[PDB]
């Protein structure tokens, strides 16, 4: 039962989250995994392998850092899904991180 | 690491954490290092629970009680209100009040409280919350950070951990001011390797 408050797809939490730098994540123990910090532009995951996080993004927000997906697999494509049709394709993950770029004002 | 533990985390959204260090907010690198303890301690035990709670702001607020969902928490962190002081005995008793509710009683109970601002409480009010935890088998991490100019802000500190202390499971890790990222102080103490 999820409250007015909430943000589900289903079984899937969507869950923002805010960083003041995408690397600090890089000591993250549930993260650190499957991000690949040399690559630019945000991207997501098709699956839970290592570094899984390549798939970029098309035409993405501003402050927009990545989407990760904890379960599940998916169509797995460069340049094909916007963040807003990403969370369709959730295909039985529990929760949808969309991280953001942390502005100080 | 195998430990079973439900831990219960203070988060200082005090008028003190809006002005000053910048780059980050102290507030943001606060929910910050809470993101990075609560990944460290659900991937320890996946049994283990983390809640959250603000202490200042317009009053106490408990964001979550303790779930092993890391979702549910890094949501319920979104939105953090600043202003105002911490009332650190109600949120302390706030705090063992969900703990003491934990749905699996097989977890150890745990209260991280996260001070950076002024403690405007004497040690004896202070003793008799840190007794009352270890009667109740809490045991308590304080984070001490931000301005490091009241002399008086560590002696507190001191005496709520040494009332609560059993067995040493209670810890103090003082942050100094001027520092390089709350969480990277952190990584290496106890906070988050036990």
């Amino acid at each position: 039962g999820p409250a007015p408050n909430e943000e589900f797809v289903g079984d899937m939490r969507i869950v923002n989250v805010n960083l003041s730098n995408i690397d600090i994540l890089k000591k993250h123990e549930t993260f650190k995994k499957y991000f690949d910090f040399t690559l630019t532009g945000p991207r997501y995951n098709g699956n839970i392998a290592e570094f899984a996080m390549i798939w970029k993004i098309k035409n993405p927000p501003l402050n927009l850092l990545g989407v990760f997906f904890d379960d599940g697999t998916r169509d797995d494509e460069d340049d094909k899904y916007i963040l807003e049709e990403l969370k369709q394709i959730g295909n039985g993950a529990k929760n949808m991180y969309i991280f953001w770029q942390y502005e100080q004002k | 690491g195998p430990v079973l533990e439900a831990t219960m985390i203070c988060i200082d959204n005090s008028e003190w954490m809006r002005n000053g260090d910048y780059s980050p907010s102290r507030l943001q690198a606060q929910t910050e290092a809470v993101n990075l303890l609560c990944g460290a301690k659900t991937q320890s035990n996946p049994e283990n629970t983390v809640g959250i709670l603000t202490m200042a702001g317009k009053g106490v607020r408990v964001l979550t009680t303790p779930t092993s969902d890391l979702g549910k928490i890094l949501a319920c962190m979104h939105g953090l209100d600043v202003g105002g002081e911490i009332n650190l005995t109600a949120a302390i008793q706030i705090a063992q009040l969900a703990l003491k509710h934990r749905q699996n009683k097989n977890q150890r109970q745990r209260i991280i409280v996260f001070a950076g601002s002024p403690i405007k409480y004497e040690k004896k009010a202070l003793e008799i919350v840190g007794k009352r935890l270890k009667k109740n088998s809490v045991s308590l991490d304080i984070v001490n950070f931000g301005e490091d100019d009241d002399e008086e802000k560590p002696q507190k500190l001191e005496a709520l951990l040494t009332a609560v202390n059993n067995n040493d499971g209670s810890h103090i890790v003082h942050v100094p001011s001027g520092a390089n990222a709350l969480s990277d102080v952190l990584l290496s103490t106890p906070v988050f390797t036990g």
